[PDB]
C-alpha cells in the first residue's frame, strides 16, 4: 500500500496540474499542452517567486493586481488561486 | 507578470530546496487535505523562501568503461582490417578465381567465421578491460 | 566470372535469411535430442571416466553426429541472422544518427555526454563516404550544408562530414561518358570503405541479439570440448516462449529493490552473527563426537557463513540448528534472540523478496 | 464403468466421491482452476524441470562426493553416480524439501569446494523453491479468485 | 474483504452525503462546502 501509494502520489502528479486542478487532457488537445500549462502558465516556482516578489518590493509600488494579492494574503484568504479554471476556460469562447 | 531573480532561480535550483520540495509534494498529494491544500502550499512557499535566503548566506559570505569499449572495438577491427591490408589475399584469391563451387562456398564460411573470431576477441579484451578497471 | 560468383553468394544469403527461423527451431530440437542422450551418462572405476551406457549401442556415435549438426546449424543460425535482421538494425541507426546530425546537429553544435558508447561510436560514422548506405535520405550532408554551414563555416563543416565540393559543380556542369574497368582490383578495394566497415561492424558487435547468438555458438563449440556443456542449450526455450521470457524478465524488472532488500538481509543476520560471536557462542557446537568439538562460531566470518546458509534456509530459524538453551542463564535473551531471528529474517524479509518477485511477474 | 469395476473391486467405488466436485459450484471451480491457465502451468513445470536439470547437470561433474546417503560405512549408497538417478534425486526429494538440496546432501564444511557449493545450495533454494514453486502455487490460486 | 468494506464505507460516508446522495465535488466548490451541506443542511441528527 505505501509503494502503491507513492505510484499514485507520481501518476497524480503527471496527470493533473497542482494549481487548478484541471484534467492534462483539457490541456493536451494540442502538442504539448498539459507541460506548457505546467511551465508557463501554472507553475509552483511561479507562485513562489511571485511570493518573494511581493515580499521585497515596496508597499507604495505596488500595482493593482500585487496590491489585491498583498491584501488577500496578509488577511489570508486563498480565493485569487485558480480553483477549477485557467485563462483558456475563461476566455474559451473568444480565444477559440 | 513580474520579476524573478537568476539568483531566485540558483536557490530553487539547489539540491536542498529540491529535497524539500519532494517532501512537501510527497506529503500533500498522500494526506494534504483539499482545504488547506492552498494554506499549506502558502506556508511552504514562505518556509521555502526563507530556507532560500538562509541557503545564500551560507554560500556567498563509466566514462573510462566507455574508453575501454572504444579503444577495444578499434583495436579489435582494425585487428581484421589487417587481413585486407596485408594485400596478400590478392595473390590467395588468384587461385579462387580458377576453381570450383566447393571451395568458393568454403571461402564464403571462411569469412563469417574470421568475423566471428574477431567478435570473440573483442568480448575476450572488453572482459580484460573491466577486469583492469574494477582492479 | 565474378557475375556468377555474386548471384551464387546472394542465392545463399537469401536461403539463409529465408530459413533463419527453420534452423533456429531445428538447433533447439538438435538440443533436446543432445541432453535427452545425455540423461544416460554414468560414472565408470584415480580419475574418474564418463562412458555413456545404454542396450541399444548406437547411443555413442549418435552423439557425435547430434553434436556436430547443432554446431553446423548455430552457425548457419548466425549467419542468417546477419543476412536477415542486421541490415535493419543498421538502416535504423543509420537513420537515427542522420535525424540527430540535422535536425539538432548532435555533432555540430551540441556535442554527446561522452558516457553513451552509442553517440561516442557514431562519430566515426559521419566521415565514411558510404553513409545512408541503407539509409533512403542520400543527402542528408547536403540539407545539413545548407542549414548549418554559413553559421559553423562551409569548408569547416565540409571537413568536418569529409565532404567534397568539386564535385557537385563538375556533375552540374557539362560531363562525358566513359565505360569503367571492372577488372581494377585496387580501386574495387579501395571503395570499399573500411571505416564505415568498420562502423557497421561495432554496430554489430554491440547489437544484443548478435551478443546472444555468438554465446550459443559458443556453447555449442564448447560443447565438442565437454558433451555436458550441451545442457546451456536448454535455456532457449526461455527465450523461445513468451511466458518463460516474462518470467525471466520479473527477476530483472525489480532488480534495484530485489538487490537493496537482499543487502537489508545481509545487514539484519550479520548483526544477529555479531550479537552472537560475542554472547552466545557455547550453543554453535555441531559435532555429535564429544572428542573433537566443531564450533561454527569462534570465527567472525565462520559464524557469519553458518548464518547465512543455514539459518536462513532453515524454515524455523536459526533455532533449529543451534543447540537448546533450556537451563542456561541466558534463557530468555537466547529465546528473544531466535524468535526476533524467526520473525524479521525468514517471515518478513524472505516473504518481501518472493512478493516482489512474483507481484513484478504478475 | 466405475460402478461396474466396482464390483470387481470393492475400492474402485471410491472414484465415484468426485461427482460432489461436479455438484457443488465451488469445487467444480476448483477444478476449473487448474484447467484455466494450463499452457502457463504446463510451460512453467518445465521451466523448473529445466533448471533442476541443469542444477543436476553442475552437480553430476563437480560435487559428487557429497551425495552419498548411506548411514552404513560398507555400503555406500550414491544418488548422483548416474546422470538418470541424480536428476531423479533432485526432482524428487530436492524439490519437495523446504530448504532445499543442501538439507538433503552432505554438509561442505572443510572442503575445498565450500563457497562453491554454498552458492549452489543458496541459488537452488532462490530459483526453485523460493521463486518458481511460488509461480506455480500463485497461477493455480489467482485462477481460481 | 471485511476490511477493505470498513474502509469503502468509511470512504463513502466522507465522500457522500447520506440524505440526498450528490457528490462531495458539487457542494465543494465553495470552502467546507462538503461540511456546511452535510451540517448546516442535510444532518442526520437534524432529520431526527
Ligand atoms: N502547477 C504545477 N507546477 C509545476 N508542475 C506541475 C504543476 N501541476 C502539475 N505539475 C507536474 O508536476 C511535475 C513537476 O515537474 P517534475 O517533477 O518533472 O520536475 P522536478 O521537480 O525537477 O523533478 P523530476 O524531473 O526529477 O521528476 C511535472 O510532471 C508537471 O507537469
Ligand atoms: N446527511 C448527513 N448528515 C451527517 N453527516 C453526513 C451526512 N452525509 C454525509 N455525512 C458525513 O458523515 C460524517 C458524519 O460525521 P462524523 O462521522 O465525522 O461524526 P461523529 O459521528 O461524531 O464521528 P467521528 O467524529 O468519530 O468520525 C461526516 O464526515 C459528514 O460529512
Ligand atoms: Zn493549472
Ligand atoms: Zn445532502
Amino acid at each position: 500500500e505505501l509503494r502503491d501509494q507513492q505510484e499514485q502520489v507520481k501518476e497524480d502528479m503527471e496527470t493533473k496540474c497542482f494549481i487548478c486542478g484541471i484534467g492534462n487532457d483539457y490541456f493536451d488537445t494540442v502538442p504539448h499542452g498539459f507541460e506548457t500549462h505546467t511551465l508557463q502558465e501554472h507553475n509552483l516556482a511561479n507562485y513562489l517567486f511571485f511570493l518573494m516578489y511581493l515580499i521585497n518590493k515596496d508597499e507604495t509600488e505596488h500595482t493593482g493586481q500585487e496590491s489585491y494579492v498583498w491584501k488577500m494574503y496578509q488577511e489570508r484568504c486563498w480565493e485569487f488561486f485558480p480553483a477549477g479554471d485557467c485563462f483558456r476556460k475563461q476566455y474559451e469562447d473568444q480565444l477559440n | 507578470y513580474f520579476e524573478i531573480s537568476e539568483s531566485s532561480r540558483t536557490q530553487w535550483e539547489k539540491p536542498q530546496v529540491k529535497e524539500s520540495k519532494r517532501q512537501f509534494i510527497f506529503d500533500v498529494v498522500n494526506e494534504g487535505g483539499e482545504k488547506e491544500k492552498m494554506e499549506l502550499f502558502v506556508n511552504f512557499c514562505e518556509d521555502t523562501i526563507f530556507e532560500m535566503q538562509l541557503a545564500a548566506q551560507i554560500s556567498e559570505s563509466s566514462i573510462l568503461t566507455v574508453r575501454s569499449a572504444l579503444f577495444a572495438l578499434r583495436y579489435n577491427i582494425l585487428t581484421l582490417m589487417r587481413m585486407l591490408s596485408l594485400k596478400s589475399l590478392k595473390k590467395q584469391m588468384k587461385k579462387v578465381k580458377k576453381m570450383t563451387v566447393k571451395d568458393m562456398v568454403t571461402a564464403f564460411f571462411s569469412s563469417y567465421w574470421s568475423i566471428f573470431m574477431t567478435l570473440l576477441h573483442f568480448v575476450a579484451s572488453v572482459f580484460r578491460g573491466f577486469f583492469r578497471i574494477i582492479c | 566470372f565474378w557475375k556468377k560468383i555474386i548471384a551464387y553468394q546472394q542465392k545463399l544469403l537469401n536461403y539463409f535469411a529465408r530459413n533463419f527461423y527453420n534452423m533456429r527451431m531445428l538447433a533447439l530440437f538438435v538440443a533436446f535430442a543432445i541432453n535427452f542422450i545425455l540423461l544416460f551418462y554414468k560414472v565408470s572405476t584415480i580419475a574418474v571416466h564418463y562412458v555413456l551406457e545404454e542396450s541399444s549401442g548406437y547411443m555413442e556415435p549418435t552423439l557425435r553426429i547430434l553434436a556436430i549438426l547443432h554446431t553446423v546449424i548455430s552457425f548457419f543460425c548466425i549467419i542468417g541472422y546477419y543476412c536477415l535482421k542486421v541490415p535493419l538494425v543498421i538502416f535504423k541507426r543509420e537513420k537515427e544518427v542522420a535525424r540527430k546530425l540535422e535536425f539538432d546537429g548532435l555533432y555540430i553544435t551540441e556535442q554527446p555526454s561522452e558516457d553513451d558508447i552509442k553517440g561516442q561510436w557514431d562519430r566515426l560514422v559521419i566521415n565514411t563516404q558510404s553513409f545512408p548506405n541503407n539509409y533512403w535520405d542520400k543527402f542528408v550532408k547536403r540539407k545539413v550544408m545548407d542549414k548549418y554551414g554559413e553559421f559553423y563555416g562551409r569548408d569547416r563543416i565540409s571537413e568536418l562530414l569529409g565532404m567534397d565540393k568539386a564535385a557537385l559543380d563538375f556533375s552540374d556542369a557539362r560531363e562525358k561518358k566513359k565505360p569503367k574497368k571492372d577488372s581494377s582490383l585496387s580501386a574495387v578495394l579501395n571503395s570499399i570503405d573500411v571505416k564505415y566497415q568498420m562502423w557497421k561492424l561495432g554496430v554489430v558487435f554491440t547489437d544484443n541479439s548478435f551478443l546472444y547468438l555468438a554465446w550459443y555458438m559458443t556453447m555449442s563449440v564448447l560443447g565438442h570440448y565437454n558433451n555436458f556443456f550441451f545442457a546451456a542449450h536448454l535455456l532457449d526455450i526461455a527465450m523461445g516462449f513468451k511466458t518463460l521470457r516474462t518470467i525471466l524478465s520479473s527477476v530483472t524488472h525489480n532488480g534495484k529493490q530485489l538487490v537493496l532488500t537482499v543487502g537489508l538481509l545481509a545487514v539484519v543476520v550479520y548483526l544477529y552473527t555479531v550479537v552472537a560471536f560475542n554472547f552466545f557462542r557455547k550453543f554453535y557446537n555441531k559435532s555429535e563426537d564429544g572428542d573433537t568439538p566443531d564450533m561454527k562460531c569462534d570465527d567472525m566470518l565462520t559464524c557469519y557463513m553458518f548464518h547465512m546458509y543455514v539459518g536462513v534456509r532453515a524454515g524455523g530459524g536459526i533455532g533449529d540448528e543451534i543447540e537448546d538453551p533450556a537451563g542456561d542463564e541466558y534463557e530468555i535473551y537466547r529465546i528473544i534472540f531466535d524468535i526476533t531471528f524467526f520473525f524479521f529474517v525468514i517471515v518478513i524479509l524472505l516473504a518481501i523478496i518472493q512478493g516482489l518477485i512474483i507481484d513484478a511477474f504478475g
